RNA sequence: CGCGGGGUGGAGCAGCCGGUAGCUCGUCGGGCUCAUAACCCGAAGGUCGUCGGUUCAAAUCCGGCCCCCGCAACCA
RNA sequence: GGCCGCAAGGUUAAAACUCAAAUGAAUUGACGGGGGCCCGCACAAGCGGUGGAGCAUGUGGUUUAAUUCGAUAACGCGAAGAACCUUACCUGGUCUUGACAUCCACGGAAGUUUUCAGAGAUGAGAAUGUGCCUUCGGGAACCGUGAGACAGGUGCUGCAUGGCUGUCGUCAGCUCGUGUUGUGAAAUGUUGGGUUAAGUCCCGCAACGAGCGCAACCCUUAUCCUUUGUUGCCAGCGGUCCGGCCGGGAACUCAAAGGAGACUGCCAGUGAUAAACUGGAGGAAGGUGGGGAUGACGUCAAGUCAUCAUGCCCUUACGACCAGGGCUACACACGUGCUACAAUGGCGCAUACAAAGAGAAGCGACCUCGCGAGAGCAAGCGGACCUCAUAAAGUGCGUCGUAGUCCGGAUUGGAGUCUGCAACUCGACUCCAUGAAGUCGGAAUCGCUAGUAAUCGUGGAUCAGAAUGCCACGGUGAAUACGU
């Protein structure tokens, strides 16, 4: 807004293994309020990735979302005639949040039947570098390469 | 329609209801009718006489009327014998035991609705409104408002083109809840329409 | 509303006042499960026969002092329109306005 | 009469081998538009003048007829 | 026409005809694809929709005997509820001082019961009564008849009006008095430096003051204390049918009533020796704490003569009564909603946690019957007591396994329940069958910054019956805001 930057709101960590990251991925994936059944996808889904990959259930996790931040991004400013997207240095917070929503977006996507399930093998694909969420971040850092120029 | 009435925003502080009586679902429709009725009848009866605020207050099958009037001479007229006549007829209207008490409003020229009556009247028999308005105003402020504002609106000289014109004089605070704002309105039948005539009159503020 | 609209109504609640006893019963033997088959016959014939009017069921609620049909309020008898004036002069009891 | 162009979707300009059946403005539809002209998306309108035949592809190659053109020649 | 010029043309220079202006400077506005500063779900960042489907609903259109009239920041709007009524419209059948009032004249007490014809409106019969008072020419309530004076009109004008309403906009503005400047329209105040949510506050300054508004006072919500404890509560006591149910207890919740509390008041820094700002301490709450009410001068000849009132037209009819029909029509277009398209789900069985309301021609337990809607019986209760009344999403266990499906429920057939004189046109709900379209929707387009959106149920008004609408209530409960 134009008036004031306001505090980002407290989140509370998840009950199983006590993560913000986590809780916040939960909230992502939740719809129409319904928390308790999208912690529990969650969950399912952690366990299975941890069972597939071993390591502990938040480190497998923690490790998928790695391969697929976005270092940088782009933004359309559009000062000419025709639109020049620049790229810019995404933020900590933000390159957190986006690699979870694209997770999230592709276990919506993909063609598994439980949606638990399809969220395992999303972030199995993470943690491997193949799949839709790291296809998205290769296109989104390709396209920053692309309008390098602008800066 | 933009504003806010002013008696009835300030109903729960400064200013008090005029039917002041409790009833159940059951009989508060036809308790209200009744209200209606004889404050109708009043009105019609007392209009010669200055006559503000007529207030119903009924405890236990038996009503209670406290007509406020300027003149309480003409309401009585003789020692008892117009108000009783009053009586008689306001029980009838109810339907239940009657009783009429007469306040005597000290300063008419600070009571609104008897200062808009006042000026309607005077636009009936055919005087330039706004000479009236300005001694409306400037009335009051001699008797000692804090404040008075007026409005007449309508075919105002029998023009064509209908026109809204005010005075104020001294502060009239509307927004300010704790403010006593004595409100209220009356209606000019003239020869080329109505003109109606709103006044509002600050007494003062009340501290509690 | 009109006067004749007003009048009709009064005309309505008059034939309400009257017919209820009658109308009632009549409604209560047709009813009756434990009753003879050509009774209720008659009772359903009965029925029809008595006024329109007389049914509770035409009768439409207007305001007591415009008798406005819409917009109607049971509490104070009066159209909305009305009961804000009320309200606003101070004439309703208890009744201000409302705000949580 | 003879000889060169050919004959179409409301008008017009349609890719040498007969299997492609259109594009412009137009009318409707809806939001853009401060407004329409719009930009953009989609939708109704054929016979391919006609009568036939070579061939499963035919209006699309040929035989005749009706017109539109153009021809240049003629006229007691 | 002359003179000049190679020419282009120059130069000199009319008239008719035509308009009541044309112009200059400055003023207040408005506007600018001028400029600066600032704000708002305005964009950006996100989440969920609408536009495609079916249905609900309103509108346009068309149709109709009529599809009532209005709204067109109109279009789930007036209408918080059209079967009859409502109803204003159509078709017939009827009435004409009249359905509704006042006034006399004079016939009859009002009213009460019942009969045939009629769709009904109405048009004709049989039984009772004579109350308050009379130098008796009779009266006030309530029917009857005729005369007129009048009634009546949801008939026209919202561009004659009042009242009420929307709107820019809860935008921070809009003015005035006196003084001064200018011939004057006007200006100044109200601009300028900072600051603020704010013409908020300070400082300056030909201004000094004031008013209406930006704030505060009001309701509500968040913490505490005192008071009062039933129909509300159960911490510690005894008893127990292990139910606060019964002795009791007044603690706690809760219920109202009255107080306390938040003011940049305290601390540090920045700032012009300031107004403020940035952070932190305490605190339930922090910088207007959250939400509501509150809508300045005015704008739109904005809306409403069909709420109401109010300044030409109809008056054996543009008034009144009735029955039936219509307002529910259907090639089509648009608006607003609901339900979907599924597995973050459907179905089945078990099981947990609300708030806020309503209720006497009313809400209706329990028990019995009905597959069920409901029916019968029938307590408790004008209600912190009784009833509506099981919250649902959720949680656990099972099943279905990506199919036009155990998704989806439209549509239609049968049979029925309730309300109601009456459910054909045209009600809701139930059961059994039937099982369309629809697999996330083109161009485009809307909402929302927090207990918000999203989703889940619950209640209320109008109301005999008739909500997916409206107005309320709690449950679960996000994402995102770099920035202009």
């Amino acid at each position: 807004p134009r008036r004031r930057v306001i505090g980002q709101r407290k989140i509370l960590p998840d009950p199983k293994f006590g993560s913000e990251l986590l809780a916040k991925f939960v909230n992502i994936l939740m719809v129409d309020g319904k928390k308790s059944t999208a912690e529990s996808i969650v969950y399912s889904a952690l366990e299975t990735l941890a069972q597939r990959s071993g390591k502990s259930e938040l480190e497998a996790f923690e490790v998928a979302l790695e391969n697929v931040r976005p270092t940088v991004e782009v933004k359309s400013r559009r000062v000419g005639g025709s639109t020049y997207q620049v790229p810019v240095e995404v933020r900590p917070v933000r390159r957190n949040a986006l690699a979870m929503r694209w997770i999230v977006e592709a276990a919506r996507k993909r063609g598994d039947k439980s949606m638990a399930l399809r969220l395992a093998n999303e972030l199995s694909d993470a943690a491997e570098n193949k799949g839709t969420a790291v296809k998205k971040r290769e296109d989104v850092h390709r396209m920053a390469e692309a309008n390098k120029a602008f800066a | 329609g933009q504003k806010v009435h002013p008696n009835g925003i300030r109903l729960g502080i400064v200013k008090p209801w005029n039917s002041t009586w409790f009833a159940n679902t059951k009989e508060f429709a036809d308790n209200l009718d009744s209200d209606f009725k004889v404050r109708q009848y009043l009105t019609k009866e007392l209009a010669k006489a200055s006559v503000s605020r007529i207030v119903i207050e009924r405890p236990a099958k038996s009503i209670r009327v406290t007509i406020h009037t300027a003149r309480p001479g003409i309401v009585i007229g003789k020692k008892g014998e117009d108000v009783e006549k009053l009586r008689k007829v306001v029980a009838d209207i109810a339907g239940v035991p009657a009783q009429i008490n007469i306040a005597e409003v000290r300063k008419p020229e600070l009571d609104a609705k008897l200062v808009a009556d006042s000026i309607t009247s005077q636009l009936e028999r055919r005087v330039m409104f706004r000479r009236a308005m300005k001694r409306a105003v400037q009335n009051a402020m001699r008797l000692g408002a804090k404040g008075i504002k007026v409005e007449v609106s309508g075919r105002l000289g029998g023009a064509e083109i209908a026109r809204t014109e005010w005075y104020r004089e001294g502060r009239v605070p509307l927004h300010t809840l704790r403010a006593d704002i004595d409100y209220n309105t009356s209606e000019a039948h003239t020869t080329y329409g109505v003109i109606g005539v709103k006044v509002w009159i600050f007494k003062g503020e009340i501290l509690g | 509303a009109k006067q004749s609209m007003k009048a009709r109504e009064v005309k309505r609640v008059a034939l309400a006042d009257k017919y209820f006893a009658k109308r009632a019963e009549l409604k209560a033997i047709i009813s009756d499960v434990n009753a003879s088959d050509e009774d209720r016959w008659n009772a359903v014939l009965k029925l029809q026969t008595l006024p329109r009017d007389s049914s509770p069921s035409r009768q439409r609620n207007r305001c007591r002092q415009t008798g406005r049909p819409h917009g109607f309020l049971r509490k104070f008898g009066l159209s909305r329109i009305k009961v804000r004036e009320a309200a606003m002069r101070g004439e309703i009891p208890g009744l201000k306005k409302a705000s949580w």
